[PDB]
C-alpha cells in the first residue's frame, strides 16, 4: 500500500 | 515495533528504510553511518530459509523518512546500491550469528535536518553502556503486532 | 566527526520526549 | 498491523543468563538481548520489518547517539518471557572498519 516513487530511481 | 509510539520529526535521522523495487514493499530497516555507507542485518539481504537473496539492483534505500508508505517529497532521499557486503561468517544456518551487512551507496547522500549519521561505538563506550538494565532505543516501520 | 548529533535536537539543545528515560537508566 | 509513521521504543538491555534461558537457540557473544520481563509491567519489542534497524544509546559522557545493536531476531513479538536479539555492533567493528577501508 505504498505511494508510487519517481521513476528516476527506477 | 510493538507497544512503541510515533517517532518525533528528526528523532532518528540515521534511520534508513530498505525498499524492494518490484513488488514495492518494506524489506527491512537499516542505519546511516556516513555519507556513503549504510549498515543493516545480513538476514535482510540473505536468508535462504525465507528464499531471500537480494542483489543490489533489487532494492533501494530511503533515507530521511518518517511516513511508512508516503513518498516524502523534498524530505526523503532515495539512493541506489553500488555494492552489498555480507559478513563472511554470518550464520544463517543456525542462529543468525554475525547478522551484519554493509551497503555502499552509488552517490553520497546530502545531510539535512532529517538525514544525519549515527556514531559507531568505541571499546570504552561499549564497555560503559552495554550493561543490564541500561536502556537503548529501537526504531522501525515493522509490524505493530505479532498477528 | 559530527556523528550522532541530531540537527533537530542536540544541535539546537532540544530534548526529545523520551531520551531522559535512557539517561535515567544509566545508573 | 502496520504503522502510518516511524515507530520508536526504549528497551532495557537484559542480563545474559536471562537472554539464554528464554530460548532454545544458541546465543553467542556477537548478540545481546533487550526488553522488559513479565514482572516489569512495561512492554515493547521489535517485530518483522524492523530487522536491520538500529538499537541506539545516548552517551551521557558526550551527548552523542551510538548504534550499539542491529535488530536481528525474536521468537514472536512482545511475547512474555521472550526478548529481542540484536547484533553486537562493537564486537564486529573490526570487520566494519576493514570493509570501509576497502
Ligand atoms: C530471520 C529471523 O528474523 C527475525 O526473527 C526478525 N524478527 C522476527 N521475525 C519473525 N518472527 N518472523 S520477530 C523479531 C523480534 C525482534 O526483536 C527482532 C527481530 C524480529
Ligand atoms: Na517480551
Amino acid at each position: 500500500d505504498f505511494e508510487e516513487i519517481p521513476g528516476e530511481y527506477l | 515495533i510493538v507497544e512503541g509510539s510515533d517517532a518525533e520529526i528528526g528523532m532518528s535521522p540515521w534511520q534508513v528504510m530498505l525498499f524492494r523495487k518490484s513488488p514495492q514493499e518494506l524489506l527491512c530497516g537499516a542505519s546511516l553511518i556516513s555519507d556513503r555507507w549504510v549498515l543493516t542485518a545480513a538476514h535482510c539481504l540473505l536468508y535462504p530459509p525465507w528464499d531471500k537473496n537480494f542483489t543490489e539492483n533489487d532494492l533501494l534505500v530511503r533515507i530521511g523518512k518518517h511516513s511508512r508508505t508516503r513518498y516524502e517529497r523534498n524530505i526523503e532521499k532515495i539512493s541506489m546500491l553500488e555494492k552489498i557486503y555480507i559478513h563472511p561468517r554470518y550464520n544463517w544456518r543456525e542462529n543468525l550469528d554475525r547478522d551484519i551487512a554493509l551497503m555502499k551507496l552509488k552517490k553520497p547522500v546530502a545531510f539535512s535536518d532529517y538525514i544525519h549519521p549515527v556514531c559507531l561505538p568505541d571499546r570504552e563506550t561499549a564497555a560503559s553502556l552495554l550493561q543490564a538494565g541500561y536502556k537503548g532505543r529501537v526504531t522501525g516501520w515493522g509490524n505493530l503486532k505479532e498477528t | 566527526a559530527d556523528c550522532g548529533l541530531r540537527p533537530l535536537f542536540e544541535k539546537k539543545s532540544l530534548e526529545d520526549k523520551t531520551e531522559r528515560e535512557l539517561l535515567e537508566s544509566y545508573i | 498491523g502496520q504503522p502510518s509513521v516511524l515507530q520508536v521504543v526504549n528497551l532495557p538491555i537484559v542480563e545474559r543468563p536471562v537472554c539464554k534461558d528464554s530460548t532454545r537457540i544458541r546465543i553467542t557473544d556477537n548478540m545481546f538481548c533487550a526488553g522488559y520481563k513479565p514482572d516489569e509491567g512495561k512492554r515493547g519489542d521489535a517485530c518483522e520489518g524492523d530487522s536491520g534497524g538500529p538499537f541506539v544509546m545516548k552517551s551521557p559522557f558526550n551527548n552523542r547517539w551510538y548504534q550499539m545493536g542491529i535488530v536481528s531476531w525474536g521468537e514472536g513479538c512482545d511475547r512474555d518471557g521472550k526478548y529481542g536479539f540484536y547484533t553486537h555492533v562493537f564486537r564486529l567493528k573490526k570487520w566494519i572498519q576493514k570493509v570501509i577501508d576497502q
